[PDB]
């Protein structure tokens, strides 16, 4: 089953159950010109989930940190970087051209916050109903040596139909497609 | 922190 991953150029992928699979991390880096803007298909999930969020009472944005290109991600780590260090920026910052934002597929979510027990259960909200729209939560607990990242509760990946077996299995795309992840070169 |  375990499949080897295809080079389509600018990016690699893996076939998924249903889907092609995208794969973009710290193993896996995606090219400097890539700039596909957002999926119109991950768009119109998104844009279903937020109001089913509103709605839910959760206090979420209107806007997210959707696609980034190359060029922004060079100005956003580097300013991380400043802040915290290296060591310490690497745990939560892609460098440029690593970055799942590239994509156009990775989407995080905003709450303006912040009860605190508020945030905590609208984490558990994505968790419990992030797949019926197709997204997962990439970065999850306990996942940092294979994913690469320390946990992130807002950031989340469109796969597709995929998504409901992905998060039933608990496990990290990496381990899940059985592909690398881990630390750069 | 925490964006990868
Ligand atoms: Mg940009
Ligand atoms: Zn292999
Ligand atoms: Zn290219
Ligand atoms: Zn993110």
């Amino acid at each position: 089953s375990h499949m080897e991953v295809v080079n389509k150029g600018d990016y690699y992928s893996i076939q998924g159950k249903y889907d092609e699979i995208i794969v973009a991390n710290k193993h896996y880096p995606l090219s400097k010109d890539y700039n596909p803007g957002e999926n119109p298909t991950a768009k119109a999930e998104l844009v279903k989930l937020i109001k089913a969020m509103q709605e839910a009472g959760f206090p979420i944005s209107d806007h997210y940190s959707g696609f980034r290109s190359y060029e922004t991600q060079t100005k956003l780590y580097q300013d991380y970087v400043n802040q915290d260090g290296k060591e310490a920026a690497d745990r939560y910052s892609a460098r440029p051209g690593y970055s799942e934002h590239q994509t156009g597929l990775a989407f995080d979510v905003i709450g303006t916050d912040g009860d605190l027990v508020t945030e905590e259960k609208a984490a558990q909200w994505l968790l419990d109903h992030a797949a019926d729209y197709g997204f997962v939560v990439r970065y999850l607990k306990g996942k940092e040596k294979e994913t690469g990242y320390m946990a992130e509760e807002w950031h989340l990946r469109y796969v597709g139909k995929e998504a409901k077996e992905i998060a039933e299995s608990g496990l990290s795309l990496e381990e899940y497609y059985g592909f690398e992840g881990g630390d750069y070169v | 922190a925490x964006k990868x």
